[PDB]
């Protein structure tokens, strides 16, 4: 607020200083997407949720377990990328209890270590039960070791979420202590969470790399297909080319709809989650109105300021008893998922 | 508003035909140029508070026997509708107000304002009488009050004034929405005496170019313009003829209605709604 | 199309006065200008829920005896052609369209989007009320209905609007052929009471300045136009005498017929002959 | 006229009154500052090279 100098009052012959801060204050940027899991560890103090910051801190404070392998992994799926803070939490049978604990801890992406259906639902539940307060939260979950397409598609349509994703690969990450560690497809999940945390915001997952060493299945191009149609996450070794490497095929998410993107992929969903939105003249100034006047009247208003600095067929104007709301269209980024080459040969007459 | 040419003569002629015949060196004044002997039986007989005859008014069908030694009678005659604005919107407004009035007012102390007291709620004023404020006089109305400022002003404390101004129906939007219409009504000065004709013409005539600087005329029924007829016999076939001489006065004036609206946009509100096309 | 204005005012004029004389307090407002006596008198005869004489319309030759108390009489009069177009082609059109109409309507739910429902099949929209769409409200219309996207507009879900719009006949190609016309109506307010007449003037003109903004005379029945005659014995050897002042109304609209063109070119179909000479 | 050789028509009052009339002037004398009020409003601005 403006600030009086001195703070008390004077009524005697004086002078006083009112001093406006306000053009200076900052901070007002986002949040981190900071990471946050929930699994077995040795040696932590269970069900406290810690704040980590480097692998050193992480095998100081947990030992000799999944977590701490999961937090490994957690910064070495992105290691060209900005490793940020996690936060992860000790679990010594429901769940939510747990969950419970992260709810003011200020993270966004959550996986749970366990490939249980029952966990799964709880931390779908957890997310809903976050994400419809004022603060926005996703999951991403996977299965076992190996599971076929039909359970995989059970799976999804049980947990059929708009902000739960379900990896199906599987395979093997060499650890920095040299161990050719195989591992779940839930570490998969925990992978894809650290890299998705470590892009921007409203980035995308798609066609990224994954830096692990083999996959315990390889699906062909209509398997893939068949997993991105059902809103499920799969894994492409890219074979055309003689340096090969891991793909993340696509960031579909459980809940599959054609007639809604924000619901269909997570990255457009992030970006509603973080997206941030941006003068009156009142009718005593005039005899009568009607909305077409209005929108002429806001359309000549804005070409003027454009022309300082909008389309009549995108701005919308309802009057309703004494009120004029005006909706104007935006277009937010989106990212490519197709291209399209139209290639056309001609010829050409040469001459000398 | 709506409009009658003929109710505005009646009520208007009479009180100033009553005036100018209790006075009799206006009528004097009036038939100067007149023959002697006829002004002088005229003013004897018609004219100051001794006299005995006297002149009425009234319309044209009535069903009783008027007087006829000297009448005036007033006859709604032809109109049209001559000028139009746009839409019919003759004009528009922020409060339904209504006639002007003139009203006789003096300021009264109020510890802190003269106040002029009017008998009706003013929807606004025009004058006050030979006053022009200043801001510091810190002139403001409210209801059927007009308050000026004492501070300075004691001097001008019980200041007789004319005030101005305009009756308010409600604060409330609306249009006025019609046309101008140019209208006649005749008026005849009747009697049995050719003499008496004459002088009625002349005092009748007197009477409407004095009518042209009231307010009613200068508002609304604007451009007065006469003609007249010849000096005839009415009637003609009883034990004497009665006379006349028809004058026609014509008029100018605006038919037309209080349009309200009870539309009006108090608020505008911005919503952004994000197309992913 | 060919139309009757004195049909158009007989069945205009009833419901207009009907829907005044229930209302005291525009009588009141209309009457204000008149004499006290004379206004009070006519609203406690004519005026209100209770009152037991009534005021009538019809043609000017009944053969049954008509109300004389207070009747409007309307009356064809001349009219003539005043402009033309060149080859008398007023419009042409590709689907045949009747009147202009406005409707009451609501939006209701479809799972995909609101709707507004009309009584008729839709030839035109001209505007939903206070409603200006974006592309993106995808706003169709497809026979009675008019349907508006859902997926935005939730929060409307049963706005109340007025449609706009006009009849469809059928997809047809056409042109439509006249002249426009300046016609004439004669209408007088009868009554044995001079002052029953006078009142019945103030009210229709008032009605008929309330018609200007009827859709009925703003899309066809244009340029209304008012004259009024003296105030005079209709009658005058009955046992009383029946007055009436006379006012004309004049109006311009056109006369014209659908002239369909059933023949069209489909296709253009290119030969090449061969001429060897 | 004076004043474009050498004043506000909102300052000057007329009052006419039986033959006469009083016109009456607002002037403006010097008083001495008992109030010194200051708004001090801090921006920021990029500088740039």
């Amino acid at each position: 607020a403006v600030e009086p100098f001195p703070r008390r009052p004077i009524t005697r012959p004086h002078a006083s200083i009112e001093v406006d801060t306000s053009g200076i204050g900052g901070s007002a940027g986002s949040s981190e997407k900071v990471f946050c899991l929930i699994g077995q560890a040795e040696g932590g103090e269970p069900n406290t949720v810690y704040e980590l910051r480097n692998y050193s801190q992480a095998k100081r404070l947990f030992r000799s377990g999944e977590l701490l392998d999961a937090i490994e992994l957690a910064w070495g799926s992105n290691p060209n990328y900005t490793a940020g803070r996690i936060l992860a939490m000790r679990i010594e049978a429901t769940w939510a209890d747990k969950l419970d604990k992260f709810a003011h801890e200020g993270g966004y992406y959550i996986v749970p270590l366990s490939s249980k259906q029952s966990v799964h639902a709880e931390v779908a539940s957890f997310v809903k039960e976050r994400s419809d307060a004022g603060e926005p939260m996703r999951a991403i979950v996977g299965g076992g070791f190996n599971e076929s397409k039909e359970q995989l598609f059970g799976r999804q349509a049980s947990l059929s979420n708009p902000r739960v994703s379900l990896v199906a690969n599987s395979g093997t990450f060499v650890m920095d202590d040299g161990r050719k560690n195989h591992v779940p497809a839930y570490m998969v999940a925990v992978a894809l969470g650290g890299l998705a945390s470590g892009l921007e915001i409203g980035e995308s997952i798609t066609f990224k790399p994954l830096r692990v060493s083999s996959l315990d299945q390889i699906y062909e191009s209509i398997d893939l297909d068949e997993l991105n149609e059902n809103g499920i996450i799969s894994i492409e070794f890219v074979r055309n080319r003689t340096n090969t490497f891991f793909r993340i095929v696509d960031d579909v998410t459980t809940f599959n709809d054609k007639s809604d993107p924000v619901k269909a992929e997570m990255a457009v969903g992030e970006a509603n989650d973080f997206l941030v939105s941006e003068d009156q003249f009142i009718g005593t100034r005039t005899i009568n109105t009607s909305a077409s006047i209005i929108k002429d009247f806001i359309q000549s208003y804005l070409g003027r300021k454009k022309r300082d600095n909008f389309p009549a067929e995108d701005v919308q104007v309802i009057v309703e008893g004494n009120e004029a709301r005006i909706s104007m269209t935006v277009y937010p980024i989106r990212s490519f998922k197709k291209i399209s080459v139209s290639l056309v040969y001609k010829q050409q007459t040469l001459q000398a | 508003a709506i409009t009658s040419v003929d109710s505005y003569l009646l009520s208007e002629i009479k009180p100033r035909l009553n005036t100018v015949l209790e006075n009799c060196y206006i009528i004097d004044e009036v038939l100067k140029d007149f023959d002697y002997q006829t002004r002088e039986s005229f003013k004897e007989a018609f004219c100051g508070k001794n006299a005995q005859h006297e002149v009425t008014v009234g319309f044209n069908f009535p069903k009783f026997k008027n007087n006829y030694e000297a009448h005036y009678l007033i006859q709604l005659g032809q109109g049209q509708e001559t000028k139009n604005s746009l839409g019919s919107i003759q004009s528009s407004y922020f409060e339904a107000t209504g006639d002007t009035l003139v009203e006789s007012s003096t300021a009264i102390r109020e510890d802190d304002k003269l106040v002029f007291t009017v008998s009706k709620p003013i929807g606004e004023l025009i004058k006050v009488e030979d006053i022009e404020f200043a801001k510091y006089d810190n002139l403001q109305v409210e209801g059927n009050k007009v308050s000026f400022k004492y501070q300075t002003n004691e001097d001008y404390e019980n200041y007789n004034a004319n005030i101005i101004f305009t009756e308010k129906k409600n604060d409330s939007k609306g249009l006025v929405k019609g046309f101008t219409v140019e209208e006649q009504v005749t008026v005849v000065g009747l009697s049995f005496n050719v003499d008496v004709a004459r002088c009625l013409d002349a005092v009748l005539k007197m009477i409407l170019i004095s009518m042209r600087d009231s307010i009613e005329e200068q508002q609304t029924f604007q451009l007065q313009n006469l003609s007249f007829g010849d000096i005839a016999p009415i009637i003609e076939d009883g034990d004497s003829m009665i006379f006349g001489r028809p004058t026609i006065i014509k008029y100018t004036s605006s038919l037309d209605l209080d349009y309200t609206i009870t539309q009006d946009i108090n608020k505008l509100t911005f919503k952004e709604r994000k197309d992913w096309k």
